[PDB]
RNA sequence: AUUUUUGGCCUUCGGCGGACUUCCUGGGCCCAUGGUCGUCUGCC
């Protein structure tokens, strides 16, 4: 139960992460309201993309009209997030950042 | 004489700025800073090789600004004395 | 304000400046206008030749880019 | 001073972005910067106008041939820019 | 007065090399130095975030639009 | 630690041979001898030479002498000093 | 309700998650594509959960990049809407009742159309 | 100096051109002068050199006039300047 | 020093080459300025190496000077 | 009077070196067999 959701298993065998995230961003645009996208090409984030909305119900209902959607031949995974997203932190602006330099 | 002090006095003029990158923006002048950073009111600005465009509030630089042309019917020798 | 060169002082190092010049040489000092003077510098244009000058110095303006190729 | 100029001083050690006037840009972790906007860097990666991009240990800019800077969100959002 | 006007608000700056940044501009230095939030360059168009322009290659500014609305006005009380 | 001002009065005072290629100009340069210098890093140079290099190998294309000549800081932009063969 | 001035300058204008400037007129219920002059210059428009019927009407915004019309009731796309956004890439009609060859057509023909979106349509 | 050269030309009223270094040549008489080289005068005739271009071939140069009532000229615009 | 050698240069035959063209001007510089601004009296214009012709009275900045020699 | 404000600018690009990235190649971000892409210098 969070305004973020986590979907994975995503195609990222040859498709573009820039066009992945704005095909990624069109869908949440289409199935409500989105804050923000989030997709890069680390190890890690090979077809692991996080999307918060701007509601916690708008991501429930999105995740619930989404679940198992299939993108560009593959089913995406939507999984509740677990952490807060950064984009959500700065918004309602008690955003901490990490004092690990890392 | 200052050249800031005749630009204070000839402001709230129509007028014409051709800036050295080929602009001209035309326009009444609503206020002059000291450092030839006159912000004008209508403005019409005109880039080269680019289209026309007409702002509510624009500032052009002194530096950026290459010459300036005043109305013929303002009085010069009265803002110069 | 003096730059802050001195660790980069008797440090070999390569400057990058404009028309693409490369003069590579170890820092003998610096001024409070950015004016460094390197000793046994070499120039070096794209086509990757270096040719040796000597002791050379380089005027603020004209210094654009520089980098030890040491430990600093 | 100026708070272009206290920005720089927050935004520096850290990692940021520079755009110089000779068109390259580089982006890495800026350590050292000064009022005069004389800027020291280790850790950069700068890319030329066309390809050529290459990798900077150390890495000292002057604001003269420098166009444009990048810093976090965090700089950009600090209290310093509240009203008096 | 006319700087501190238009300060902290939607402007428009071309610069000596035909870039354009558009953005919420909220920081300026008598230099003029702008510190924008939200630029966009248009040349292609492409967003940095947090931005400063110097005096040396900016060439002209305007204020394309006024304040945008706070967080707080939009997401008001009811 | 040699400031660019000493090095300059240094080699004003050793009167060795300098060449100092100018601003926004790779193949234009003057070779001479140094006699005078101010704060704006203007060097009047006695005896001073004129060369203008070829585009194509770097070598000296011109050359044309022209006596004292003052070059400004700003147009003076990189400057070396070669030893002479004694 | 009806799209006004007061409605366009209450629209909510942010930044898109793709980094770009994006108005979003939700919850409004506009019928018709309006003011559009007065909402001024918008790389992406969002008129999702409104109830615009006829897809143009638009100014000349060469600036729009993004248009997203989800969840309306539009049946047809006006020819001067590819004249009105030659640089449009990304459009959405997603729950719409777009479902023409015609409509097709000028999607195709539409130059910068990159991304297009028309799921749970007929 | 030029001051002083700047000062008598507006006193005498007669007319100078100014060569701006964008190839640009301005005949007119001198009638205010700043420290920073800046100029106001009138019945300034204003003249440059165009080269077109037909089917990629460079054409023959054309002169290009113009007249403005008044004009103000900036001293880093103004290279040179002929007294007449 | 560049003050000394304008003093001495001051009312005398100086050809002042520009930065720009390989345009050069020889005439009697008279007047001075502590900005590097010289007025030449009778003075002549060159171009690459050609004589372009005679103007009189020019007056050049240090932005559009590059080097100062005495003929 | 060198790092903002008194500009070191004026100001074409082909035979074409070297890029850059876009989508649409094939194979497993990786490698070949990619094709395009219109802004950069460049070479004679």
């Amino acid at each position: 139960p969070n305004q973020t959701l986590y979907v994975t298993n995503l195609p990222s065998a040859k498709i573009q992460k820039e066009d992945l995230r704005t095909a990624l961003y069109m869908l949440f645009s289409t199935y409500g309201s989105v804050l923000d996208v989030v997709a890069l090409k680390t190890m890690k984030m090979r077809g692991q993309a996080h999307i918060v909305y701007k509601d916690i119900q708008t991501a429930t209902m999105a995740m619930r009209a989404l679940d198992g959607f299939e993108f560009l031949g593959r089913p995406m995974k939507i999984s509740y997030a677990k952490g807060k997203s950064h984009i959500i932190a700065k918004l309602d602006g008690t955003f901490k950042p990490p004092t690990a330099a890392k | 004489m200052k050249l800031v002090r005749f630009l204070m006095k000839c402001a709230n003029e129509t007028v014409t700025i051709e800036l050295k990158n080929g602009a001209i923006v035309h326009g009444t002048i609503a206020s002059v800073t000291p450092k030839m950073d006159t912000a004008l009111r209508n403005v019409r600005y005109t880039p080269k090789g680019e289209e026309p465009y007409s702002v509510e509030s624009l500032t052009v630089r002194g530096n950026t600004i290459r010459y300036y042309i005043l109305p013929d019917s303002l009085p010069l020798d009265t803002l110069l004395i | 304000a003096q730059p802050e060169l001195k660790k980069y002082l008797d440090k070999r190092l390569f400057v990058e400046l404009n028309g693409s010049r490369r003069v590579i040489g170890v820092l003998r000092g610096y001024d409070v206008f950015l004016n460094i003077v390197l000793d046994d510098a070499v120039e070096e244009r794209p086509n990757g030749e270096k040719v040796k000058l000597g002791m050379v110095t380089i005027r603020g303006n004209s210094v654009v880019i520089l980098e030890p190729l040491e430990r600093i | 001073i100026g708070i272009p100029i206290k920005l720089l001083n927050e935004a520096q050690g850290h990692i940021v972005t520079l755009e110089l006037t000779t068109g390259q840009t580089y982006r890495g972790k800026l350590i050292e910067a000064e009022d005069n906007m004389n800027v020291q860097l280790k850790d950069i990666t700068v890319t030329a106008r066309d390809g050529r991009v290459s990798h900077l240990e150390q890495i000292y800019i002057r604001g003269s041939h420098v166009r444009f800077f990048i810093v976090p969100d965090m700089l950009r959002n600090a209290p310093m820019f509240r009203s008096r | 007065g006319k700087m501190a006007g238009y300060i902290n608000w939607r402007m428009r700056v071309t610069l000596n090399d035909g870039r354009q940044m558009t953005g919420q501009m909220l920081a300026f230095d008598k230099h003029m130095n702008l510190v924008l939030a939200d630029t966009e360059e248009f040349r292609e168009k492409r967003t940095l975030g947090l931005t400063i322009v110097r005096g040396a290659n900016i060439i002209a500014l305007s204020v394309e639009s006024p304040p945008p609305a706070d967080p707080s006005a939009r997401l008001g009380k009811t | 630690l040699l400031p660019p001002i000493n090095f300059l009065f240094r080699l004003l005072q050793q009167r060795t041979p300098v060449q100092i290629w100018l601003y926004e100009q790779l193949a234009i340069r003057i070779t001479g001898v140094i006699r005078g210098f101010d704060e704006f890093m203007n060097l009047v140079i006695d005896d001073a030479v004129e060369i203008k290099l070829s585009p194509k190998t770097n070598e000296p294309e011109s050359k044309r002498p022209l006596g004292q000549i003052l070059l400004k800081g700003d147009n003076i932009s990189l400057i070396q000093a070669l030893s002479g063969s004694a | 309700m009806r799209l006004t001035a007061e409605l366009i300058q209450n629209s909510l204008s942010y930044l898109n998650p793709l980094k770009e400037r994006e108005l979003d007129l939700r919850g409004h219920r506009i019928p018709a594509i309006e003011n559009l002059g007065v909402a001024g210059p918008h790389d992406a428009i969002d008129l999702t959960d409104n109830d615009i019927q006829v897809l143009g009407n638009f100014p000349l915004s060469p600036r729009l990049r993004t248009l997203l019309v989800a969840r309306n009731r539009v049946a047809m796309i006006h020819p001067t809407l590819p004249n009105a956004i030659p640089n449009l890439r990304n459009l959405v009609l997603a729950s719409n009742n777009l479902t023409e060859l015609s409509d097709l057509d000028v999607l195709g023909k539409f130059p910068r159309l990159t991304h297009l979106v028309l799921m749970d349509n007929p | 100096g030029p001051l002083s050269l700047l000062q008598t030309a507006v006193r005498s009223h007669t007319q100078v051109l100014i060569s701006v270094r964008s190839g640009r040549k301005l005949l007119a008489r001198v009638k205010a002068f700043d420290r920073h080289c800046n100029m106001i005068l009138e019945n300034v005739k204003e003249m440059w050199t165009e080269t077109p271009v037909t089917n990629g071939k460079k054409g023959r140069p054309v002169n290009k006039d113009r007249f403005i009532s008044k004009m103000f000229l900036r001293g880093d615009s103004v290279v040179i300047v002929l007294l007449s | 020093n560049p003050r000394p050698f304008l003093q001495d240069l001051v009312n005398q035959d100086v050809i002042v080459r520009l930065k720009w063209g390989q345009t050069e001007y020889k005439g009697r510089l008279v007047s001075i300025d502590s900005y590097m601004n010289i007025q030449l009296a009778n003075t002549e214009e060159f171009i690459n190496y050609k004589s372009t012709g005679h103007l009189g009275q020019v007056l050049i900045r240090c932005n559009n000077v590059l080097w100062v020699t005495a003929a």
